[PDB]
RNA sequence: UUCUUAGUUGGUGGAGUGAUUUGUCUGGUUAAUUCCGUUAACGAACGAGACCUUAACCUGCUAACUAGUCUGCUUGUAAAUAA
């Protein structure tokens, strides 16, 4: 019957989200870590805190942690990695229609101005 | 050196020629050549432990069982050390590897589920498992022991030696044991 | 008494039946003399692990349900 | 305590100075050598039967049993 | 109450009450071995 | 061709828990190899070994002496000039002085709050540093006496996880420019250098992770650095507005020991150690991970247990590393092959 | 005693004219309205937990003429020494 009060896994959840740097994979260590950083009142309960907030420390060397925002450390280094491009995606000079689309551009007049048309057989 | 049993018994004077028993019993372990059947162990612990335990001290715990009389296996390991003598004295055999057999004859290998339905009392065929095989065979031939034991100047040191040796031999007029190991294969070869 | 005891091990073991719940249902396959390798879903009643060895006193069996 | 337990402790006492002599007066590998070698046979040499007994309880005449209880 | 000095009620916190004191801001000086 | 191989000599069992501290023995006599290894384990004891002749049983050495002591883990072994002296660090929040030939302790240094993660031995052998938890480094005399304690507007945030003290040239010249002193790393990141007489002589912030180790070159001109930062920082005791040089080791590093001549740095990672050279530019000259002793465990596989610790012996031939599963495993080197 | 089961509420928001409901759920999961997660709900209160006592570990600290071990002495049986 081994589950968590919701107090033992909030206190993890939020150590973690604090200190998630200095954490590390030995729960020992942590268990220190955890005392020294804040007022947990049952020596056993600290443990409790530790015991699962360092096993959330490797469901995150996974990832996908629900509950769980590491902002300055992960989550927004995350942005400064995936912003560079070079020439949109889409070709304002050169542009597509097909059958269907020239038909609703043939209607509305726009039939053709600076976008070219492609048939096939 | 090889620890003898009782002192005077060789472990390795037998082998579990059928693979069933093979782990179901204790003759085989290293750990499990005691030269006394008290080890005050503590099997029945985890949800098969009794597995591992020194297969008479498994017969002297089934035997101390009758209520007042009994709870002290101080003494059922004598009364089990005195049937090894008298159980030698006749067939001059290595006791164990007769108390063996015994144990994987007397095991019924069928017994019958009451599975009642509304009043009327219906049965199927089951297969006996080793575990509770081995654990059938100990409980009935103890059991007997005591019935003639009783008002009788026979001692059980003796009632049990007289049994182990035919519930060995599985004369079926000779080991109130396995006379139900029969009928309980009998009778639920008949509800199957 | 003449007897045909195949024996068989365990395969699997399904799972429990007879609301007596302590009935197991188990998946076998044979070692004996007549056939072999054969599988078939008997029905325990005791102590049973995953390869243990039980004597079948009736190879053409084999009840069976999982719900 | 009783017969029986005694026994058991002088038992253990005895696998427990052997050992602990070798710890301190010889090699430690000769140390390893008997530890493993009494272990193998047998824990009750080294370990400690953890158990005690268990405290009665109110409910009844004994640690776990209790007065009769008629229903009907 | 936290306090050695002062007569409120408690002393001891409650046992679930668990506190998780966010890390304080720090600065400082380095002692560079100057290049000139 | 003339390539690097590293070929194993044998493997030490005998440790419970972890193996966080190993040294090896001092050269009583001018290059001359010392049969004495002294590691520490998680399982709170200290062992002295004997070492064993040309062994490949399987193993290359057996359990001598080993030390019952601390109520808790043991940090760091700091070794006597002369193999015969050692102290120990432990969480128990106190040291322990081992006469190497007797098991017994003749002093426990006690007056340390919180665990200790650090002994730091002296050359002259008086002088002895113990860090720890309490952020504090802490003096004391060959007694027991703690006589100083680093000042809060010297001592560092977070926690001390190791001190050590610049070794001793010999000849009486006018050595280098620097005197020697001892350095700090603390887990704030932050690498000091202490003026012998506990004043500050230089920190630099070192690193973003926190700092597992730190180690002086025997020149005592560079320091090594590294930690959760997955990456080796090496630097020179003069120009300190930069890193001497710097290496990528993959994974988290927890000790790192320059050979006592040939001048490599192994590095103590999770995977296993990976060995660096200065003479070149290279990245990662040798490397092994090889770990799975207890691994063979018929069904039980913990993959690659990590490192824990570092030490060459005397000459700088033998290697030695002690991992997850407290087991110590022995690496030689062997070049000019192919 | 129900029951030591694990339940019980109220603020705001949602549905009902209304008694009332949702919140406290479909599915998992747990000894547990314990968690995962779902989600017209969101935030919260008392309960199980947490906690407290006792039991099991510490050849490491703290000590001990109202515990006990050892060390040098000495005494009795013994030939002494051993015991
Ligand atoms: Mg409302
Ligand atoms: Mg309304
Ligand atoms: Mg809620
Ligand atoms: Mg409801
Ligand atoms: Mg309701
Ligand atoms: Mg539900």
């Amino acid at each position: 019957g081994r589950v968590r009060t919701k107090t033992v896994k909030r206190a993890a959840k939020s150590l973690i989200e604090h200190y998630y740097s200095k954490l590390t994979n030995d729960f020992h260590f942590n268990k220190k870590i955890l005392s020294e950083v804040a007022q947990v009142p049952s020596k056993r309960l600290r443990n409790k805190i530790a015991g699962f907030a360092t096993h959330l420390m490797k469901r995150i060397q996974k990832g996908p942690v629900r509950g769980i925002s590491l902002k300055v450390q992960e989550e927004e280094r995350e942005r400064r990695l995936d912003y560079v491009p070079e020439k949109s995606i889409i070709d304002i000079e050169k542009v597509t229609i097909d059958n269907e689309t020239k038909e609703m551009l043939k209607k509305l007049g726009y039939q053709n101005i600076p976008g070219l048309v492609s048939a096939s057989a | 050196t090889q620890p003898k049993l009782f002192g005077k018994w060789n472990y390795d004077e037998v082998k579990i020629q059928d693979p069933c028993f093979q782990n179901y019993i204790a003759c085989t372990t290293t750990k499990s050549q005691v030269f006394v059947p008290h080890t005050a162990g503590r099997y029945q612990v985890k949800k098969f432990r009794k597995t591992q335990c020194p297969i008479v001290e498994r017969l002297i715990g089934t035997l101390m069982f009758h209520g007042r009389n009994a709870g002290k296996k101080a003494l059922c390991i004598k009364v089990v050390k005195n049937a090894f003598e008298i159980i030698h004295l006749v067939t001059g055999r290595n006791p164990l590897e007769v108390f063996v057999g015994a144990v994987q004859n007397a095991g019924p290998r069928e017994d019958s589920t009451r599975i009642g339905t509304a009043g009327v009392v219906r049965k199927q065929a089951v297969d006996v498992a080793p575990m509770r095989r081995v654990n059938l065979a100990i409980y009935f031939i103890i059991k007997g022991c005591r019935e003639s034991a009783f008002k009788s100047m026979r001692s059980i040191a003796e009632t049990l030696a007289d049994e182990i040796i035919n519930a060995e031999k599985n004369n079926t007029q000779s080991s109130w044991a396995i006379r139900k190991k029969d009928e309980i294969e009998k009778v639920a070869k008949g509800n199957r | 008494n003449t007897e045909e005891t195949t024996k068989a091990r365990i395969m699997d073991v399904l799972g429990k039946t007879g609301s007596r719940g302590g009935i197991t249902q188990v998946r076998v396959v044979l070692i004996s003399g007549k056939e072999e390798g054969r599988q078939l879903i008997r029905n325990v009643k005791g102590a049973c692990r995953v390869g243990d060895v039980l004597e079948l006193m009736e190879c053409e069996r084999e009840a069976r349900r999982l719900r | 305590s009783g017969y029986t337990s005694q026994v058991y402790a002088i038992r253990q006492a005895l696998s427990k100075g052997i050992v602990a002599y070798h710890a301190k007066y010889v090699d430690e590998n000769s140390k390893r050598e008997i530890k493993e070698q009494l272990m193998q046979y047998d824990r009750s040499l080294l370990v400690a039967d953890p158990r005690r007994m268990e405290p009665k309880k109110c409910g009844g005449r004994g640690a776990r049993s209790k007065m009769q209880k008629a229903y009907r | 109450e936290p306090n050695p000095a002062k007569k409120f009620g408690v002393k001891t916190p409650i046992p679930d009450n668990v506190i998780i004191h966010p890390p304080k801001q720090i600065t400082d000086d380095k002692e560079i071995r100057t290049a000139v | 061709s003339l390539d690097i191989q590293v070929v194993k000599r044998g493997i030490l069992e005998g440790h419970s828990d972890w193996v966080t501290s190993i040294v090896a023995g001092f050269s009583q006599k001018e290059n001359e190899d010392s049969p004495v290894l002294i590691s520490g384990s998680r399982d709170k004891t200290v062992m002295i070994w004997k070492l064993y002749e040309e062994e490949q049983n399987g193993y290359f050495g057996i359990p001598h002496k080993a030390l019952t002591g601390h109520n808790h883990f043991v940090s760091d072994l700091a070794l006597s000039q002369e193999n015969c002296f050692a102290i120990s660090s432990s969480w128990d929040k106190t040291l322990r002085l081992w006469d190497l030939r007797t098991g017994t302790t003749y002093k426990r240094f006690v007056g340390h709050q919180s665990e200790v993660y650090s002994v730091a031995f002296s050359p002259d052998n008086r002088q002895i540093l113990s860090a720890g938890a309490e952020r504090e480094i802490k003096l004391w005399n060959i007694l027991g006496e703690c006589k100083f304690s680093s000042a809060e507007k010297e001592n560092h945030s977070d926690w001390v996880s190791c001190v050590r003290y610049s070794p001793i040239m010999k000849s009486a010249n006018k050595v280098q420019p620097f005197a020697p002193y001892f350095a700090s790393v603390g887990w704030d990141g932050r690498l000091k250098v202490w003026n012998t007489n506990f004043q500050i002589r230089y920190t630099f912030k070192a690193h973003e992770s926190n700092v597992n180790h730190l180690s002086i070159s025997p020149n005592g001109k560079y320091i090594a650095t590294g930690g959760k930062d997955k990456k080796l920082l090496i630097w020179d005791i003069l120009n300190l507005t930069y890193p001497q040089r710097e290496f990528d080791a993959g994974s988290t590093i927890n000790q790192i020991a320059f050979n006592p001549k040939l001048q490599w740095v192994a590095v103590g990672t999770d995977q296993g150690v990976k060995i660096f050279n200065l003479m070149t530019q290279s990245k990662a000259p040798v490397c092994t991970i090889e770990a799975e002793p207890i691994t063979k465990a018929e069904g039980q596989k913990g993959k690659n247990p990590q490192c824990t610790s570092l030490a060459w012996n005397a000459l700088g031939k033998k290697l030695f590393a002690g991992f997850t599963d407290g087991v110590i495993r022995t690496f030689s080197f062997e070049t000019s092959a192919n």
